[PDB]
């Protein structure tokens, strides 16, 4: 029920993430003087798609822990703690949002 | 460029185990940044691995080689 | 042997976070997480020693394992 | 100053590993354990403050073991407790 539509949604998202992965990868190729094979790009796209699942489940856990059903910048900050570099980066970004 | 809000939102809702779970706009932008960093990191690491082997071309093998460390080092 | 260092666990966390109060039996859960950390650490060091063709676990295997497992252990 | 006794760390580690471990290796395990506690202190703080509390509750520790990937949909906390905590202490949690 809604299963076929969900499969279409999944293909839509895979392809969207893949496009964006291509664009970002191209910036990197330019920076470093390399060429990424199609298969490499696709691989990174699929890895990224998959990691999204854990991000989403952890964000949801973090919001629930706060008796809160909507995810905020505090949950994303928590999500980024385990990598100090990442935490600094994303916290910078988040403050930048705060200023508006 | 970067990940679009719509894409990130749908991507996240897809995996929520609670129907009422939502993500506000700031979190969506933040997550877009986080995902972008993830991708740039995967690409930069695979690139580095290929360069240390004196290759211009990054192949799926280079990605596979760098992935576990990446996932470990990432969140 | 079968005993839990409840007071020690509390004191360790208190030395790290003085104004941080624990509750209930939470020390017992902390202890659990610690046991399991030790278990993962052992598995990883042993894997390392085997990959190193070593019958014995040595400081180098344990150091590499610690880096990995302490990473996996972050919240 | 405060730390888990060396003997206990050795008992657990060796009980699990079933493989010879050098003395110096154990010194590494001890330092790793110190670091483990430093980190979870940080974490439990962040978790409890996240929920608006000044105290660390059970939910905080279970959240930690979830983030550590010990507690999962297929491996509930109560199963880990039943498995790894000696008979007496598990009664306190159930």
């Amino acid at each position: 029920a809604g299963g076929e539509q969900r499969e279409l949604l999944i293909q839509r998202l895979r392809a969207a993430v893949h496009y964006t992965t291509g664009a970002l990868a191209q910036d990197v190729a330019e920076d470093k003087g390399v060429l990424f094979s199609k298969q490499t790009v696709a691989a990174i796209s699929e890895i990224t798609f998959r990691q999204a699942e854990n991000f989403a489940r952890d964000l949801e856990m973090f919001a629930r822990h706060a008796k809160r059903s909507t995810i905020t910048s505090e949950d994303v900050k928590l999500l980024a703690r385990r990598s100090n570099s990442l935490l600094k980066y994303i916290t910078q970004k988040s403050d930048e949002l705060a200023s508006s | 460029g970067g990940f679009r809000k719509e894409t990130v939102e749908r991507l996240l809702r897809l995996h929520f185990r609670d129907g009422r779970t939502r993500v506000n706009g700031d979190a969506l932008l933040l997550m877009a940044e986080l995902l972008k960093v993830f991708v740039r990191e995967a690409a930069a690491r695979a690139a580095r691995q290929a360069q240390a082997e004196d290759l211009e071309k990054v192949d799926i093998e280079h990605v596979e080689k760098v992935l576990p460390q990446l996932l470990l080092d990432f969140v | 042997r079968r005993t839990v260092p409840r007071g020690t666990l509390r004191k360790i966390i208190k030395k790290h976070k003085p104004h941080l109060r624990l509750a209930a039996n939470t020390d017992l859960l902390v202890h659990l997480s610690f046991l399991l950390f030790l278990h993962r650490l052992a598995e990883e060091a042993r894997t390392n020693a085997f990959e190193n063709k070593s019958k014995i676990i040595k400081p180098e295997h344990t150091i590499a394992a610690a880096k990995v497992i302490l990473k996996k252990s972050r919240g | 100053e405060p730390e888990i006794a060396s003997s206990l760390i050795k008992q657990i580690f060796s009980h699990y590993v079933k493989t010879p471990v050098t003395r110096d290796a154990y010194k590494i395990v001890e330092k790793a354990s110190e670091r483990y506690f430093k980190q979870i202190s940080s974490d439990l703080e962040a978790y409890s403050q996240h929920a608006g509390r000044k105290t660390v509750e059970m939910a905080d520790v279970e959240l930690l073991m979830r983030r550590q990937g010990l507690v999962t949909d297929k491996m509930p906390l109560h199963v880990l407790v039943e498995r790894h905590l000696p008979l007496e202490y598990r009664k306190l949690l159930i």
